[PDB]
């Protein structure tokens, strides 16, 4: 609901303030994006995002975030992207990792 | 309305080093919880792209070395790598009262290991020629930094005021510059002269190189 | 998706009206809003009037009587008309949209209004062809001049936007006459010299010319 | 895209250190792998251990444990290797290259360096013009040469007309001569209509030397 | 771990089949990779993964075998398949290559064409002459030159230098360096290249003089 906001007091969290309606609105479940933007009488209206999208925070963003396209060859997910999650890619199955990087390493190594 | 100072106003930093920036406001920008501001990045060219759009909070798509901090007066953008394409105008705005404000902003620069020019004489087209003007090209290449006196020799006489000189920007991928000096005259002029050439003065190469082109 | 096109006229003379029109797409105007936003060459941005969905609008404060931005809901466009045109207001004008709450997001390529008096002028383009003088090491380079034009944007591309890397377009300087140059310094492999040719083209919205030039070593 | 980008030659003396430099272009560094490898003249390649930088993984063969030295400063994008103990056995093409995938095939194989190790000392080449067959015009294939002869160090690199006439071109492997200091005999059948009427320079670039020479070539009478 | 190849000079010619061996010495499952390093430049990736075709590479460079054998081929040999294919694993710690199995095409048999020209004006104020008789397109390799000075042998006065099987058409190139000391060639007056070759009827004199 448009709760109306007083000067000297914030919103509760979950709760975001609207800069055109100028009144504060709801913060919805990740997974979905805002399709139609809080208004003075109208609550937030989100909408789940497409495939290979996700959200991982509570969001009033218009447009979800993009997962990695594939793995490749020998590479097995070890995380699906969700909506609420991304696609780490990882080593190949018999094997590890050795080396490191943000999602999926750069150096694999035989299971010995 | 709101002014925005910026500091710094322009600063050269090298690749991997940390970088730090601060928009301080006259009036406190913080009206709910969390000040409000904006942090944009335009590239030379390039349209501005958002990035640091509440106080901290960052843009969907945005690499993570950046970040925010700050409320009231005081404000930080982070940029603790900074890679080859990270060169740009930061910028800083206010989003409380009408009207809405910028800043002047900064211009983050790359500072890298000195490099060597290579001087490059190009002749007048004929084309020109038969259209009454000469115009000869002695360009640099991939020359840093910025500082390089170009001076042209006529038949071993300086040519002085005759001549312009434009140079580029850092170049995204491995921040390399560029200049062009172009060096005009009339065909009444051209005709009364003869061999041409160039010196270079940058702090790159050992002495001044010379690349001369024979007349006709 | 979302794009927004950005048009206006490149040149306009002092005390004339003023017309940009920015054409969106991927989102629709009745909830989000498009504010303008323009930038002094080699300054920095000043902000401009915005519309929200509903229709009221925010202007700037010294420039409070000077925009009449409105909108046309139905087409998808914002159009602004700006009126006493002094000779300081030569800048870029980027459309743009506030779909975060503000926080600029997408934008579109300004059109670099001009305000001057003189006439338009084509550019003359001159093949700066390279030589032995040219060749060092393993690289060459060529050049594609361009001369003698006004006003001042002006679109450069080689072998028809193919030949991409180690492409550069020199910034237009101010000719005495009154007029701009430039030239390119395109590096090409030598091991290549005798095949791969290599055209460049110029093309100048204001004089409505698109002329073509090929560089043969 | 990616490229891998060395010097141009060396040359030291036994017990000596020079530093071959691989710079990369095209990706960032902080996430760039780099491997070194050896090839001898006629054998087979080498491998020795690699140089993660962003999380600065160091891995070496045990074979080449204490020859290979790796450094890098993360302001230029670049990797050095200084090469230690420099034995006769080292004059070799030096290869860096990178893979992409996290298995390691090797995709990205930067230019090879071409260090010699000898206790002898640089000259620079002398690119006498070699006369095309004019008498024996009935071939109709006149060729046309530049004796590149008396320069020491093995990297030579003769191009022809700055690299616009590469059909045909023969650039035979050097000799040892007596004296002690290689020499070739690059060569190209030019046709004979064509050989009176345009220029057929050479160009012999003999980087360790750091002598460039621009040696024309025209028939005589 | 090492990884050896089996025979180094795979002869063969347009059509034919090639089979170049790889055999490691450990269980290496499904780890290796093709290099061809035409001499001069840097090794190029045919292959990877024993089966898979990298990207641009032509599909007639298909990879086959899994284990311990593993084994290139073309089965439309052409010209430009002139190099060194090396082998490699992806296991170890020191990753081993092997020797190169260099192809080398055959064909039919071609007549050298012999050229002869003397030595430049400033090379003769230099201090030595040079009297370089090259042949070109020869094939077999098998080929002698010899030196007349005078209708007089020579021996132990020249340095030949050939290259390597033509990229093209598979040919060849010869060079013979003959060089004299600063009074030897002012001393004699005519000189000439001869050349036996197994395409050749008969042997092909090319002489010059003073002229």
């Amino acid at each position: 609901t448009p709760y109306a906001p007083e000067p000297g007091s914030t919103c509760r969290l979950r709760e975001y303030y609207d800069q055109t309606a100028q009144m504060c609105c709801s913060k919805c479940s990740p997974g979905q994006h805002a399709k139609v933007f809080c208004t003075k009488t109208s609550d937030t209206v989100c909408d789940s995002c497409e495939d290979s999208t996700y959200t991982q925070l509570w969001n009033w963003v218009p447009e979800c975030l993009s997962c990695g396209s594939r793995c490749s060859s020998d590479q097995v997910e070890t995380q699906a992207c969700t909506r609420e999650q991304n696609r780490i890619c990882t080593c190949r199955p018999g094997w590890y990792c050795a080396l490191s990087k943000q999602e999926g390493c750069r150096l694999c190594a035989p299971l010995r | 309305d709101i002014v925005l100072t910026q500091s710094p106003t322009s600063l050269a930093v090298s690749l991997g080093q940390r970088a730090t920036i601060s928009c301080r406001a006259s009036e406190s920008v913080d009206s709910y919880g969390d000040s409000f501001l904006h942090w944009y990045q335009q590239k030379p060219g390039q349209p501005p792209i958002l990035l640091i759009y509440r106080a901290s909070n960052l843009d969907s798509g945005i690499p993570a070395r950046f970040s925010g901090s700050g409320s009231r007066t005081d404000f930080t953008l982070t940029i603790n790598p900074v890679e080859a394409d990270d060169v740009a105008t930061y910028y800083c705005q206010q989003s409380n009262e009408d009207p809405y404000t910028f800043g002047g902003g900064t211009k983050l620069e790359i500072k890298r290991t000195v490099a060597a020019p290579s001087v490059f004489i190009f002749p007048p087209s004929d084309e020109q020629l038969k259209s009454g003007t000469a115009s000869v090209v002695c360009l640099l290449n991939n020359f840093y930094p910025r500082e390089a006196k170009v001076q042209w020799k006529v038949d071993n006489a300086l040519q002085s005021g005759n001549s312009q000189e434009s140079v580029t920007e850092q170049d995204s991928k491995d921040s390399t510059y560029s200049l062009s000096s172009t060096l005009t005259l009339s065909k009444a002029d051209y005709e009364k002269h003869k061999v041409y050439a160039c010196e270079v003065t940058h702090q790159g190469l050992s002495s001044p190189v010379t690349k001369s082109f024979n007349r006709g | 998706q979302v794009q927004l096109k950005e048009s206006g006229p490149g040149l306009v003379a002092p005390s004339q009206s003023l017309s940009i029109t920015c054409t969106v797409s991927g989102f629709s105007l009745t909830v989000y809003g498009v504010n303008w936003v323009r930038q002094p060459p080699g300054k920095g941005l000043e902000w401009l009037g915005m519309i929200w969905g509903d229709g009221s609008t925010a202007y700037n404060s010294a420039l409070k009587s000077r925009l009449t931005i409105t909108k046309d809901n139905s087409k998808t466009q914002v159009f602004l008309k700006m009126n006493s045109l002094q000779t300081d207001d030569t800048a870029r004008y980027y459309c743009a949209r506030d779909g975060r709450r503000y926080a600029l997001d997408y934008w579109g390529q300004g059109t670099s209004v001009t305000v001057s008096s003189a006439s338009t002028k084509g550019p003359s383009v001159f093949p700066l062809a390279p030589s032995s003088k040219s060749t060092s090491g393993g690289t060459a380079a060529l050049g594609c001049l361009v001369k003698d034009y006004f006003p001042e944007p002006v679109t450069v591309s080689w072998n028809s936007g193919a030949l991409t890397s180690g492409v550069h377009t020199f910034p237009a300087v101010l000719q005495s006459s009154g007029l701009y140059s430039l030239s390119s310094v395109v590096t090409v492999p030598s091991s290549s010299l005798g095949t791969q040719t290599y055209i460049c083209n110029v093309n100048h919205k204001p004089s409505n010319t698109k002329v073509d030039k090929k560089v043969e070593p």
